[PDB]
RNA sequence: GAGUC
DNA sequence: ACTTGACATCCACCTCACGTATGCTATAATGTGTGCAGTCTGACGCGGC
């Protein structure tokens, strides 16, 4: 997951490249019991394939000219025991599961929570694995505003205009237009039935 | 030195002086090497006084027979090292800093007296605005913010009378040309016709603070600071962990980041150096001296070197951990000993059992006493060796001064007065204290695995108090309700 | 994915997966449905369903910060893939570990969710490991919890064991997994469940996610069952959508495959749980994992079954590999020959079993394996071969079983302390077990060398005597408080006496050389056995007779 | 078009206290002129040293002084280093060879000789002498002094005015404060007279009774006179030409001060990239900068345009010198001298190297094969590596312990401790009494018992009468009387001491 | 009672009283006896109630005060007054290591009181 | 565990914490009131000075008690004068009246 | 991390 | 009981060697680099709006 996510690492200029091939664990370094006699960490060795792949600037992009490949050591993974523990420095050592709220949508409601008035406040909030927070509530006048990165309040409206949507297309996109033709003197709109609804 | 009365008020940068002895020029503390203090460093012995006990630094005068011979070469007294608990040191800053305590701090007192809003001192001290000290002209007016724009095009026409700065400086300036007299019964007027009720207040307010500042005779300008005095050394001290390693107080790093900046201020001076360099570096000078006063009261909180926060002073004296809380109002303790609660049926009420080694240890001193006196100890050196070797009749005269000492029981928590009780304690072996029945109620105490201390008054005061105050048996009533507390169940 | 896919379900579309970046339309859809719920076409999602909360294992925790020591060497790469000269150059002289190695050891090291085993007893390790904390980075914290968060959610049936947390603050941010429960790939939690096809009560095992859970109408374990056929009951007992009660049996749609699959495991092994308050019960669970082995396992009479797989799961037991008979048999290592039937053509027949015997756990207690068969004995696969301390033949042995009488002594039993008999001391059960490590740190310093050695000012040959040529204690001592174990010697700076002290040096005529009695010695209350010892020499100087 | 988006900005500015955000937009204010935008400044630089080099030509004292310190360094037989080494220093546009200089000497003294004669024949200026005059002015000219000494030598100038400036001020505090006298007046007999006291009673004889009562102060007023008539006398400038030659000369010197400001602000964008590139986690942002910041001043100062080779290249190395040596300087709290530091730098970066190569840690003996020294100094500097450690550091998992609650006193006895010293004391005075008399106080201040100061056996003697050895020998009987047990069964417990 | 500890005056003796000045109302009793049995301005209060934390911090002493929290505001608010503490309480003389002016040390502390009225 | 006396603290110079130090146990705030409620005044300074702070104190006061003497003779704690130094130090001048 | 109420 | 003579030991004080402090390196480099973790409690007083 992580490799992909950065690789492939491509150069400033465009003609010289990393590429990932795949990775080994070797067999470890030092065994469980010996690790907790020296005060020592439990782990394996991981060696990494990379090719170092060099385009040429004058030909259009001819890789070729030079290709280097080796497999390079980037380090000691501790490793787990056969119980399931982890070696830390010659002591057995447990990582415990977490919980905590999913990334996603949560569509929170202040029932009471906050009012003399006793006003309704809704809230949805926006929580990545990885990245600032995003917070939409309703101002006590029904008003929607933004909290970014819960720093303070502003206008939801402001962000779609940093999208590039004038106030047309906003509210076009949002509420439902009515077709109100001018003939003569009368004034006559395209009306739907369900629109009346308790009127 | 015994004393009737304390009184605080503002200091003043020469009091500093006064208290001072000697200006801290370096941010270094000591030789890596030779271990001792630098020079006009933050440990230096020319300032706050010798670290070992009668011998000067370089070590020409040691001994009792040299008090008070100043050693030429190193220039260091030669006496108690008690003296660094005590002697303050002192720094010149060329930039008059404000006090962040007297500005951040609500409502501000500086900004109560000008009658200034905090966003225009701000603008005014962090050098992003100008400000009209005082004009001649009548042009403008006390306090008047101008922006870089209007400095220049408002000095183009006039000039002279016309007096206005930016800065820590400009905002002393104003102070000591303020006529708090005056301004006391200007006020006076006012509110002496129309009392607009809510404005009438804070009117009132102004004029208390005028008149509590001249009767205390404290001097507005002291509120910007010029001389910064430095803590004694042992309050911050310097010390080797056992395994080699060195802990410092984080004082002692703001201390250092101050000094530095502070240095590098006299250089740009020296230089004369373009005012927009020179305001940066002021900046920073009122960042590490508003850092070590108060550290995140001006918002951008110095880290350590993980992330976790730098202490400062005033740290140490607000915080539940701080000196009040952890050093006043409550202590560490000497005597006092703790383990598991257990029954007693056989115990009577004023009676209590007491693990024999705990016993032992607790009462050491009175031991050796009572050994000399019979002789059975020939001094107290052999009196320890004594009480290691555990000899019966060690025991014996332990329990002879043991009788009729009251020894007091705690339990946490220590709701009302019957937290803590006395009773005569009575030896036995095993390493639980036994406790009466009847008076678990009080402590709120139950066997499973419940655990007390006990400490010893040591005076025959001490002793006094515990049996006749403080006792089991003297206090059956409730000072909560009139009825019995000590009760079967 | 997580992400993608829980956002996808809230505003109601189809697609499960996702690219890590929010495209626009997104935004402007959520935005749609606050206004909606503002105006009542749809309604809130609590906080608190275990749906809205997801766990982290092992490898997205891992996963994460692998990716951080990336990011850094990330900026280090590109930096030094532009200067330099790009023909002669190889990956090799590129490549920096120290930022990698770091990321890694500041995970495994300084992380808070990585603790110290609890030892105690093979039930704490056990349970410990699948403990599930709501605090640590990106979670919660003291303040920022209230009551909604901290109290008893109904999702947490089949799930998370409700009785499992340690009483005072960190109550109700620290459970344990129940027993059957499981995380599905999401990191969501599932329950297993029997499927019930028109009033029939299949043998078919579905996992259900919290999510999924909310939809169907499922009965309890203890409904009863007709035959492997149908119900007993014409109405019968169950519960949907996160309420209880009644129904008939063609509106059973899935079942409790058994009453344990709400428990954890530690409140498992308390029998009469049924007849236990809670407040009592949670205490219990607690007890438990405070508990030492005696020497001697006495099997527990009174338990629920459960003490085997307690036992198997530990892993502090030897387990048989392949079953077979017995070769040989030592208080030591156990050798078995394996079955021809299930013998690899490969390599030999012969399984080993070096067995781990007295070593120190992490709380000071003894780790001691004893071998359970005799030798020549039969076995197959999955035997109970040796036993961790506190286990019996197979079975968990927390602790020992005696004659308790309920009633009043001469007020020895008061407010629920306990009278025991002399008869448990002369029967040694209860006699703990304790290791205790005892450390000697020899340095040197600008005073000079310190080293280790039997010489020491002041001492009798009391303690000259129960020491080894080097300074050393002597295997199998027997010592208490007070007694110098390891000597050590450190230079002294100058000794400036008071001039009493002076004068008397000469009388005596003793003048004692500039060094310090360093030497490590028994803190006193304890005393015992020196087992074992074991020595660290440097590899610059010397090694001493000892060594 | 620059200080108007400042205010725009400065307006939004929320109360902004981060200086890190101010410092950036003001320097934002400032464009760097590229190419020869700077070599203009620098031809200004140039030019104003000259003219006030041309002012110290002009100044008869410049002259006698040069040779008058080069006097004498050379009449100590003939040192060619100390102060001949900071004077000198004649640019060509070494170690000094005597026979150069001693040629290169002569013409300027045919020059102080030729141009003697001349000025007091008629007129001090009379056209001729002023062209000859010309003709001095551009020898000295040739010449670019060390800024060391050339400091010196505008501070035999600067003060001068200094001491003007304050004489005049007394004068005029004593004159205008305490009497009242129109400046205006002032103005045209000052001028006008100078070198006689014709003005003084010119001014009273237009009559105004306060100058008839100024005979209490007379002998004071113009006797102050002094003290200004006397700088004259000691200098021999005439007045008129003072005046031209202190501001002109302050022309030349705020030419260059205005400049430099100018250098400074354009290149102060470059600063902060430099102290950027290695703004690690060592000291901290604003810290580095600043030293950055001082770097940039050293090149403007010793930048010359006529290299004709780009700014930045030269500068750069400046900056970064200044930050290096800083971090070194300050930053850690033991401070560390950069030879040390140059050796620290070469342990960690060949520290990553052997860990790779050799598979893991690496051990003295290998590391001290490979960097060419011995294992001695490896250990010392390994050990001396480490950087302080917080007091108040949480070691407190929960915060119970700020380390500072670890910290244990070995400087304070115990109680217990106490107990040892005054026993002991107490003792030896009662066994002191068992001792007779004479005996007594001899071992009394031999050892400083009861008496601060121990004396020396030699000193003990001193006051005693001679015999140091006799001394030694009562010290043999008055063991051997301490060590009869008898007299110390009480001295006996402290064996174990 | 503790509650009840300070009054505000409307209305001047001859002393520092004036309008919505708050002291304690032992202070204002004492005023109150001395003026009238001998004539003199009196003055007209009103009872103010203050409970817990503001009775707190309306106390005597800066040390009590300082001691219990707002360590900060305490400071600059005793510092700029001049206030001068005398000492008379509890915790005062706890935090000093001095007896308490209770109990016990009521008869040895109204001994020493009566030595500050000996000069 | 039990005390008598043993290391003490770097700064405020009372008994460091713990069995673990052979440290002496921590008198809370409500433990104070304990001696409060009692007329107690000696105990309390006791825990005050002697047991804590007070160096000059505690010494003197063992030895008496070993002297068979068990008198007070009280002292000044060293926290105190720590809480002077600090107040000096933060810029605000607090001084000791004589009587 | 666990004990006490 | 005390001084002389001889030698032996030790503390002072001055000298020699390393430690310390500073200056220069001249392709060109120039507003961009840190840094994130705080958070949502919770009733409250105060100040400001
Ligand atoms: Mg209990
Ligand atoms: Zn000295």
């Amino acid at each position: 997951a992580a490799f992909r996510s950065v690789f492939p690492i491509q150069s400033y200029s465009g003609n010289s490249e990393l590429q990932y091939v795949s990775y080994r664990l070797g067999e470890p370094v030092f065994d469980v019991q010996e690790c907790q006699i020296r005060g020592v960490t439990y782990s394996a060795p991981l060696r990494v394939k990379l090719r170092l792949v060099i385009y040429e600037r004058e030909a259009p992009e001819g890789t070729v000219k030079d290709i280097k490949e080796q497999e390079v050591y980037m380090g000691e993974i501790p490793l787990m025991t056969d119980n399931g523990t982890f070696v830390i420095n010659g002591t057995e050592r447990v990582i415990v599961s977490q919980l905590h709220r999913s990334p996603g949508v949560f569509f929170d409601s202040d029932k009471g929570k906050t009012h003399s008035s006793g006003k309704v406040l809704y809230n949805a909030r926006i929580i990545p694995y990885r990245g600032s927070w995003l917070d939409f509530e309703f101002d006590p006048k029904d008003n929607l505003f933004v909290r970014i990165d819960r720093r303070r309040k502003l206008p939801a409206t402001i962000i779609l205009r940093a999208l590039n949507y004038t106030t047309e297309q906003i509210l076009d996109l949002f509420f439902e237009k009515v077709i109100f033709e001018i003939r003569d003197n009368k004034l006559q709109m395209e009306l739907v039935p369900e629109r009346l609804r308790g009127e | 030195e015994e004393f009737d009365a304390i009184k605080i008020a503002l200091a003043s940068p020469d009091m500093i002086r006064s208290w001072s002895f000697g200006e801290v020029k370096k941010p270094e503390t000591i030789n890596y090497r030779t271990f001792k203090p630098e020079r006009d460093g933050l440990f230096c012995a020319r300032i706050f006084g010798p670290v070992k006990d009668y011998e000067c630094l370089c070590g020409k005068y040691k001994r009792l027979k040299h008090r008070g011979v100043i050693c030429e070469k190193c220039g260091v007294e030669v006496t108690q090292t008690k003296v660094r608990r005590e002697r303050m040191g002192h720094i010149e800053l060329a930039s008059p800093t404000a006090h962040i305590w007297f500005l951040k701090s609500l409502p501000s007192r500086i900004g109560l007296l000008l009658d200034m809003p905090l966003r225009d001192i701000e603008r005014v001290l962090y050098f992003e605005s100008y400000v009209v000290i005082e004009g001649g002209m009548t042009n403008l007016e006390r306090q008047q913010i101008l922006t870089e724009e209007q400095y220049l095009d408002a000095l183009e026409e006039f000039g002279d009378e016309f007096d206005a700065k930016m800065g820590a400086e400009a905002i002393q300036a104003l102070l000591k040309s303020m006529d708090l007299e005056q301004e006391c019964e200007q006020l006076r007027e006012e509110l002496n016709e129309t009392n607009s009720e809510t404005k009438r207040k804070k009117l009132t307010k102004r004029i208390k603070l005028l008149e509590a500042f001249v009767q205390s005779g404290n001097k507005p300008e002291w509120m910007i600071l010029t001389v910064l005095p430095v803590l004694p050394p042992d309050l911050r001290p310097l010390v080797p962990l056992d395994g080699g390693r060195f802990a410092t107080s984080d004082l002692n790093d703001l201390y250092r980041r101050v000094i530095n900046r502070n240095n590098r201020l006299k250089r740009l001076l020296d230089l004369a150096a373009p005012d927009i360099i020179v305001r940066n570096e002021k900046r920073m000078l009122q960042e590490a001296v508003d850092a070590l006063l108060d550290n995140g009261r001006r918002g951008r909180a110095i880290t350590g070197s993980n992330k976790r926060p730098l202490k400062s002073l005033a740290d140490m004296i607000k915080g539940k951990q701080g000196r009040f809380r952890q050093n006043l109002l409550g202590k560490r303790v000497d005597y006092s000993g703790r383990s598991v609660i257990t029954v007693g049926p056989y115990l009577r009420l004023h009676q209590c059992g007491l693990p024999k080694k705990m016993a032992l240890e607790l009462f050491k001193p009175f031991i050796y006493g009572k050994l000399e006196l019979r002789g059975l100890a020939t001094t107290i050196k052999a009196a320890k060796k004594m009480v290691e070797r555990e000899e019966a009749v060690v025991w014996d005269i332990l329990d002879e001064v043991i009788r009729e000492h009251p020894v007091l029981l705690n339990r946490a928590p220590t709701l009302h007065r019957l937290g803590i009780q006395a009773f005569e304690p009575v030896l036995i072996e095993g390493k639980a204290i036994q406790l009466h029945p009847l008076v678990c109620a009080a402590y709120n105490a139950d066997f499973d695995g419940d655990q007390m201390a006990v400490h010893v008054p040591l005076t025959l005061e001490a002793q006094l108090e515990a049996r006749a105050l403080m006792m089991s048996t003297n206090n059956i009533l409730s000072p909560a309700n009139g009825e019995p507390i000590i009760v079967p169940s | 994915a997580v992400g993608r896919m829980k956002f996808n379900r809230s505003l109601l579309r189809e697609e499960i997966e996702g690219s890590g970046i929010l495209s626009k339309d997104d935004i402007i859809d959520v935005m749609k449905k606050l206004i909606d719920i503002r105006n009542g076409k749809g309604e809130v999602d609590d906080i608190d369903h275990l749906g809205n909360r997801r766990i982290r294992s092992v490898g997205e925790m891992a996963e994460n910060q692998f990716r951080v020591g990336l990011v850094r060497v990330e900026r280090a790469v590109k930096e030094r893939l532009s200067l330099g000269d790009l023909d002669t150059l190889m990956p090799q002289d590129m490549i920096n570990a120290k930022p990698i190695s770091a990321a890694v050891k500041e995970f495994f090291g300084s992380s808070q969710l990585s603790q110290f085993m609890d030892q105690n007893n093979p039930l704490s390790e056990i349970t410990h490991k699948r403990r599930i904390s709501a605090l640590g980075p990106g979670g919660l914290t003291r303040e920022r919890a209230g009551f909604e968060v901290r109290d008893v959610h109904p999702t947490h049936y089949g799930r998370v064991c409700p009785i499992e947390t340690p009483e005072g603050p960190n109550i109700g941010l620290i459970n344990s997994l129940s027993v059957y429960a499981q995380t599905n790939e999401y990191g969501f939690l599932e329950t297993p469940y029997r499927k019930v096809t028109d009033g029939v009560v299949t043998d078919e095992i579905h996992y259900l996610s919290a999510i999924e859970e909310g939809n169907y109408v499922i009965a309890q374990a203890n409904s009863n069952l007709d035959e492997e056929g149908h119900f007993v009951e014409d109405l019968v007992t169950c519960r949907s959508k996160g309420e209880s009660s009644l129904f008939s049996r063609d509106q059973v749609d899935y079942m409790d495959v058994s009453t344990q699959q709400v428990v954890s495991v530690g409140a498992s092994l308390i029998p009469f749980l049924e007849h236990d308050d809670a407040n009592r019960a949670l205490m219990g669970a607690n007890m438990q994992r405070q508990a030492v082995p005696t020497l001697r396992a006495d099997k527990p009479l009174v338990g629920t079954g459960m003490e085997r797989a307690v036992a198997v799961d530990s892993g502090v037991t030897a387990v048989a590999k392949r079953g077979g008979v017995v070769q040989y048999v030592d208080a030591s290592r156990i050798v078995i020959k394996v079955n021809e039937d299930e013998m690899y053509p490969g390599e030999a027949g012969i399984d080993i079993y070096n067995l781990t015997k007295y070593t120190r756990s992490n709380q000071n207690t003894c780790i001691n394996q004893m071998p359970c068969v005799s030798l020549g004995e039969p076995v197959e696969r999955g035997d109970v071969l040796a036993d961790g301390p506190s286990t019996d033949l197979g079975e968990l042995a927390l602790g020992q079983n005696m004659r308790v009488a309920f009633m009043p002594w001469n007020g020895y039993n008061f407010e629920d302390s306990i009278l025991v008999s002399e008869r448990v001391v002369q029967e040694d059960r209860f006699t703990t077990i304790h290791i205790q490590e005892l450390a000697c740190v020899s340095r040197d310093t600008k005073l000079g060398p310190e080293e280790i050695t039997a010489d020491i000012p002041n001492v009798g040959e009391a303690a000259l005597s129960k020491l080894d040529e080097s300074g050393i204690v002597y295997i199998g001592a027997e010592v208490t408080g007070g007694d110098i174990l390891v000597g050590k010697v450190t230079p002294k700076g100058e000794t400036q006496l008071t001039p009493e002290e002076k004068l008397l040096r000469a009388i005596f005529g003793e003048k004692a050389s500039d060094v310090k009695d360093s030497s490590l010695r028994v803190p006193n209350g304890v005393s015992g056995t020196v087992i074992d010892v074991q020595v660290f020499t440097r590899d610059g100087v010397e090694k001493d007779k000892r060594a | 078009a620059a200080a108007q988006v400042l205010s725009s900005v400065e307006s939004e500015i929320g109360r902004t206290t981060d200086p890190v955000r101010m410092y950036m937009r003001e320097m934002g204010t400032v464009e760097l002129l590229t190419r020869e935008g700077e070599i203009d400044i620098a031809k200004r630089i140039e030019d104003g040293i000259n003219q006030v080099q041309c002012s110290v030509a002009e100044y008869p004292e410049a002259i006698t002084y040069l040779l008058e310190q080069y006097d004498r360094v050379e009449a100590e037989e003939a040192r060619l280093s100390d102060l001949i080494t900071g004077f000198v220093d004649p640019n060509a546009e070494n170690s000094i060879d005597p026979e150069l200089a001693r040629e290169k000497f002569a013409e300027l003294r045919a020059q102080y000789v030729v141009t003697r004669d001349t000025i007091k024949a008629k007129g001090r200026s009379h056209a001729t002498a002023q062209e000859e005059i010309l003709k001095l002015s551009e020898v000295f000219k040739q010449f670019r002094l060390v800024p060391k000494q050339f400091d010196y030598l505008v501070n035999s100038m600067r003060v001068m005015m200094d001491r003007v400036r304050t004489q005049e001020r007394l004068i005029m505090k004593l004159c205008v404060e305490q009497c009242k006298m129109p400046k205006k007046n002032f103005i045209t007999l000052f001028t006008g007279n100078e070198t006689s006291d014709t003005w003084f009673n010119a001014a009273i004889a237009m009559n105004k009774p306060w100058s008839e009562k100024l005979h209490d102060v007379s002998e004071e007023v113009h006797r102050a006179l002094q003290k200004l008539q006397q700088i004259e006398e000691e200098t021999g400038l005439t007045i008129e030409q003072v005046k031209d030659i202190n501001r002109r000369m302050s022309i030349g010197e705020a030419k260059a001060r205005r400049a430099k400001k100018e250098m400074v602000e354009a290149n102060l964008r470059l600063v902060i990239s430099i102290a950027k590139k290695y703004t690690n986690r060592g000291l901290q942002f604003l810290d580095l900068i600043q030293e950055g910041n001082i770097g940039l001043m050293k090149a403007v100062d010793k930048f010359e345009y006529r290299r004709g080779y780009k700014f930045s290249t030269y500068a750069t190395w400046w900056i970064r010198q200044a930050i290096t040596r800083s971090i070194a300087d300050q930053a850690r709290t033991i401070r560390i001298p950069v030879h040390m530091i140059e050796t620290i730098n070469k342990l960690n970066r060949i520290s990553r190297q052997m860990l790779q190569e050799m598979g893991r840690e690496p051990t003295p003996e290998e590391l001290a094969e490979r960097m060419l020294m011995p294992e001695d100094k490896i250990r010392k500097v390994l050990k001396i590596a480490k950087e302080p450690i917080s007091m108040e550091t949480p070691i407190g998992d929960d915060e119970d312990s700020h380390l500072g609650d670890f910290i244990e006193d070995t400087t304070l006895e115990l109680p217990l401790d106490s107990a040892t010293t005054e026993s002991l004391r107490a003792a030896t005075h009662d066994v002191l009494a068992g001792l007779t008399a004479r005996e007594a106080k001899v071992l009394r201040m031999r050892f400083g018992i009861d008496m601060n100061t121990d004396y020396t056996l030699e000193e003990v003697g001193k006051q005693f009468d001679v015999t140091r050895e006799r001394i030694r020998q009562i010290e043999a009987k008055a063991l051997r009387k301490l060590r009869h047990p008898s007299r110390s069964e009480v001295l006996r417990s402290f064996l174990d001491d | 009672r503790q509650m009840l500890r300070k009054a505000t005056i409307v209305n001047a003796g001859s002393s520092d009283f004036l309008e919505g000045e708050q002291v304690e109302y032992s202070r204002v009793k004492i005023a109150n006896r001395e003026l009238e049995a001998n004539g003199k301005v009196g003055a007209t209060y009103s009872r103010d109630l203050l409970g817990i934390t503001k009775a707190s911090l309306a106390t005597e002493s800066f040390i009590s005060a300082a001691s219990f929290q707002e360590t900060t505001r305490v400071l600059t608010e005793a510092a700029v007054a001049g206030k001068r503490d005398e000492l008379r309480g509890l915790k005062e003389n706890v935090i000093v290591g001095r007896l308490i002016p209770a109990g016990t040390g009521y008869a040895y502390h109204q001994d020493r009181m009566r030595r500050r009225a000996a000069g | 565990h039990a005390r008598s006396t043993g290391s003490y603290s770097l700064v405020t110079q009372q008994p460091l914490g713990g069995k673990a130090q052979f440290g002496g146990q921590r008198f809370g705030e409500m433990e104070v009131w304990a001696l409060e409620a009692y007329g107690a005044a000696y105990t309390l300074q006791e825990m005050l000075t002697v047991k804590s702070d007070d160096v000059n104190g505690r010494t003197k006061m063992y030895k008496n008690i070993v002297d068979g003497n068990h008198q007070m003779e009280p002292g000044m704690p060293e926290s105190f004068n720590v809480l002077l130094k600090e107040i000096r130090s933060l810029g605000i001048n607090i001084e000791l009246e004589d009587e």
